[PDB]
């Protein structure tokens, strides 16, 4: 089946630009494609079929092209309640076939933001059930590209560290990611010394922040 | 003409001339003529090969 | 009869002997009644 | 207007069969092509899933060809899958879209469904275990909280503040798939430092599959 | 009195390979003495162990005869007879003049040697006929403890 | 000038395969026979590890028989090692050297190269201990400091005083293998009793593989 | 194979003086012997190859000697650059073989320093951690000859001591070594009285420091 490969697979822009949204076949295939528009957490629905035709309720702003193999996604005017991931769909022609892409994110393009560093001591109650966790607080932040490691005895560690990233809110257009350090209940008491490293692009150093227990 | 010689302890490209057995006739011996094996009297006759 | 392999403690011997009319067949003895 | 209304949730063993229905209603349902997708977590769809309501033709896809059967019922309108041999990578949204064009032809989607958020797993019970707020880490002005849940997998829950009163640093975090099997669900709130231990910051549980609601004041 | 019940229902052994003999049929044939067999091969290994197969494990460490009557059954020990820090607890002959006989043990720890003069470990051409296997447990699937 | 280069430090997992390279350049390198030499912390070197770049002719030891293989490479005049099962006594540096004699003959080493610190153990991170000063252990007019670190294998660091501010006694002691399987750093100063509390003595650690500097004050 | 014995394994000299470092083998080994000179932290370098030629950059200063099996170097005037550990190298003939020695170090004499006694008690801040290590001082000692020995309540104790010794320095050519007892954290609280005992060539009567906690 011919697959569909998306090279940008995003799109960091302001309410009021162009948008430059792309889908590529693998073979030259013909016009047979179609865009969709799902927003996070609703259903999604059609933007344009055929890559030639405008679909019913869409407003003027949303004008597709392309031909062959070179399909773009131009918008008039980006709308505070349009950004939302765009998927393109390609359908065969013989075995009914129907192929769709990965998706490319439109978020609003806010100013870089210092990301804030808190971190949370575990509790005495969890401490008699075991599995003792340490949280780190890392919100406030416009790009989605952070590094977040833990230093046990100034080490690193990897494997039993998951990180949760939020969706970009409306008032601020910030992020919040907070990672989970899975531990035993032996194991929390072995070390002292755990810190929670912060690489950010708009921070010109490292923050690292620590308690002792 | 000095001829050198490197004795490392690694696959040989050149050994030399692989040694074979005399010629047994009149007697019933093992016999490997290229590949072909067996068993059989070495002895010799009046035939004319081409 | 002392059955096994070279003596002075290189391998298992076996040591099948009769005493006072028990068969007593033990074959870990080496020669370092 | 053409809509269409699905089921629940529904949990299902690993290795039972799941019977999803997509009800539609609003048009005349004789002759319209009717799809199936399923977005994953993070992953995306491919596959046809194209079924013929008023004959009897059926098509599915190629890594699912015997996992998956469909029907369809031209007196109640409303279309059957039923998935069998479900893997521990089958745990997603299932959603029911229509067509552009009619049985003949073929177009994209333009009428989709609801959702149907089927999981295959196991359940068990959550645990309110709250942080501790350390007043060395309140550099800015202000300081933090948080009401981390212990491991629970059906979450059709949310969380607030105060019952709602409290309506400045709501940002939920994300549930993920731990290596035991079930979800952690994060929350989190920013309040100035000048309202520490004056004002109650408590949040409220409302897991009902479980029944157990408890609410512990951080 | 044997059963045979607790080898059929568990799925633990690696290879459940019987030579002779069907294993659904043991439970109503009887034997005489049977005799049972403890030793820990390098993974790769188990196939060596065959009435037929050669290698370097199946020569001079534990002989296998063509007629045997039996069954294998070996299983995997990544976590009960295997240490991060190392495992050197376990050696395997490579050097010995011929091959061994069905049924037999060469417990021996002389130095090794093409020809005679029993030379000491500390040598030019004499080294030590036995080496240890050096199991860990970051390793392939190949490289594992496996009890047969 | 003939030169041989090498690569940097290289840790392994004990069982996986380790390759440095040996970089020569400054000679035509078409006939010249490479050695190759590791001296052990405490131990000595002693094996050939002779190896032909132009013909495909390789030479190892009694000890290292199937454990170690090289090759060369004519082209980019760079040979490498390839040494199987890692043991525990083998982590040392590394060195190629070359040859007074040619191919057909052969010599002592007459250049030598720069060496790579190969190490095959677990990875950890260090932690800053100061010592505690008793003033009743100062006889003799001056006192003592230390600031000896926790455990820690990698140790690509250095100490010194007030970021390299105070120049005398700045004596490191070189790290030992503890029981555990980490070295442990020490690092002490001589300073007379006139100048305590009133001068400052805190040592500055630059772990570059950690990235953590961490700096307390004795 | 042929094997390298070196007898002296050391000489301790002052800096214009003639050197008398020796290599001998097992058998009756022809002359194809050759010495190093490898200063310690940086990378050895050739001194004389085949026992009776001049290597390249070697000064005149540099003359070995020996034939068979009584090899000998003969330094003519010391140098404060030359002071370093140096390896002889024996080859065989047939099997392309090459065997090394032991190594001879030669350190600068010195007069007999007294080595500084000092002792440190541990931090509350270990304790709080465990692993409670005392660490005993002793600096300014030129022969590399001291025995470290704890007094666990007027006894001995080994085998959790691991002492380290630095090289020998250039401005007051004295050396460095520091002991780390290694203990723990419920067992340092079992006893009080901590001495360390030093045990030194120079020294007329063993000096025994102890600190009451």
């Amino acid at each position: 089946e011919i697959v569909l490969t998306q090279s940008p697979a995003t799109l960091s822009l302001s309410p009021g630009e162009r948008a430059t949204l792309s889908c590529r076949a693998s073979q030259s295939v013909s016009s047979y494609l179609a865009w969709y528009q799902q927003k996070p957490g609703q259903a999604p629905r059609l933007l344009i079929y055929d890559a030639t035709n405008r679909a019913t309720g869409i407003p003027a702003r949303f004008s597709g092209s392309g031909s062959g193999t070179d399909f773009t996604l131009t918008i008039s005017s980006l709308e505070p309640e349009d950004f939302a991931v765009y998927y393109c769909q390609h359908r065969s022609n013989w075995p009914r076939m129907f192929t769709f892409g990965q998706g490319t994110k439109l978020e609003i393009k806010r100013t870089v933001a210092a990301p804030s560093v808190f971190i949370f001591p575990p509790s005495d109650e969890q401490l008699k059930s075991g599995t003792a966790s340490v949280v780190c607080l890392l919100n406030n932040f416009y790009p989605r590209e952070a590094k977040v490691q833990w230093k046990v005895d100034n080490a690193l560690q990897s494997g039993n560290s998951q990180e949760s990233v939020t969706e970009q809110d409306s008032k601020d257009s910030t992020y919040s990611l907070s990672s989970t350090l899975t531990l035993s209940k032996a194991d929390y008491e072995k070390h002292k010394v755990y810190a929670c490293e912060v690489t950010h692009q708009g921070l010109s150093s490292p923050v690292t922040k620590s308690f002792n227990r | 003409v000095v001829l050198s010689f490197e004795l490392l302890n690694a696959p040989a490209t050149v050994c030399g001339p692989k040694l074979s057995t005399d010629l047994i006739k009149n007697q019933c011996v093992n016999f490997n003529f290229n590949g072909l094996t067996g068993t059989g009297v070495l002895t010799p006759s009046s035939k004319r090969f081409q | 009869w002392v059955f096994g392999s070279t003596m002075n403690n290189k391998s298992q011997s076996v040591i099948i002997i009769n005493n006072s009319t028990n068969v007593v067949i033990r074959a870990c003895n080496f020669e370092l009644h | 207007q053409v809509q269409l209304v699905q089921s629940g949730a529904e949990v299902k063993k690993p290795g039972a069969s799941v019977k999803v229905s997509c009800k539609t209603s609003g048009y005349t349902f004789t002759d319209h092509y009717m799809y199936w997708v399923r977005q994953a977590p993070g992953q995306g769809l491919e596959w046809m899933g194209v079924i013929n309501p008023d004959a009897g033709s059926v098509t599915y896809a190629q890594k699912f060809q015997g996992r998956v059967t469909m029907t369809s019922d031209t007196s109640t309108s409303t279309v059957y899958m039923e998935l069998s041999s479900l893997r521990s990578e089958d745990t997603a949204v299932y959603y029911c879209a229509r067509d552009l064009f009619f049985i003949p032809a073929a177009n994209s989607f333009d009428y989709w469904g609801q959702g149907t958020l089927v999981t295959v797993s196991s359940t068990k019970g959550p645990s309110v275990f709250p942080l501790a707020p350390s007043s060395k880490s309140t550099s800015g002005g202000t300081a933090a909280l948080g009401c981390l849940v212990k491991d629970y997998f059906p979450e059709p829950v949310t969380v607030s503040w105060n019952s709602g009163a409290l309506t400045s640093g709501v940002h939920t975090f994300p549930a993920v798939l731990q290596s035991s099997g079930l979800y952690s669900l994060s929350s989190v709130v920013t309040v100035p430092s000048s309202s520490l231990g004056t004002q109650t910051y408590i949040c409220n549980v409302n897991h009902k599959p479980s029944n157990t609601k408890v609410d512990k004041k951080v | 009195v044997a059963d045979y019940s607790v080898l059929y229902n568990s799925t633990f052994f690696s290879t459940f390979k019987c030579y002779g003999v069907s294993a659904t049929k043991l439970n109503d044939l009887c034997f005489s003495n049977v005799y049972a067999d403890s030793f820990v091969v390098k993974g790769d290994d188990v196939r060596q162990i065959a009435p037929g197969q050669t290698g370097v494990i199946a020569d001079y460490n534990y002989k296998l005869p063509d007629d045997f009557m039996g069954c294998v059954l070996a299983w995997n020990t990544r976590n009960i007879d295997a240490t991060s820090t190392g495992n050197y607890n376990y050696k395997y002959r490579y050097l010995r003049h011929g091959k061994l006989r069905p049924f037999e043990r060469d417990i021996s720890n002389v130095p090794f040697s093409p020809d005679g003069k029993p030379c000491t470990p500390p040598a030019l051409n004499c080294y030590w006929p036995l080496n240890d296997y050096g199991f860990y447990t970051t390793t392939g699937i190949g490289y594992q403890p496996y009890r047969v």
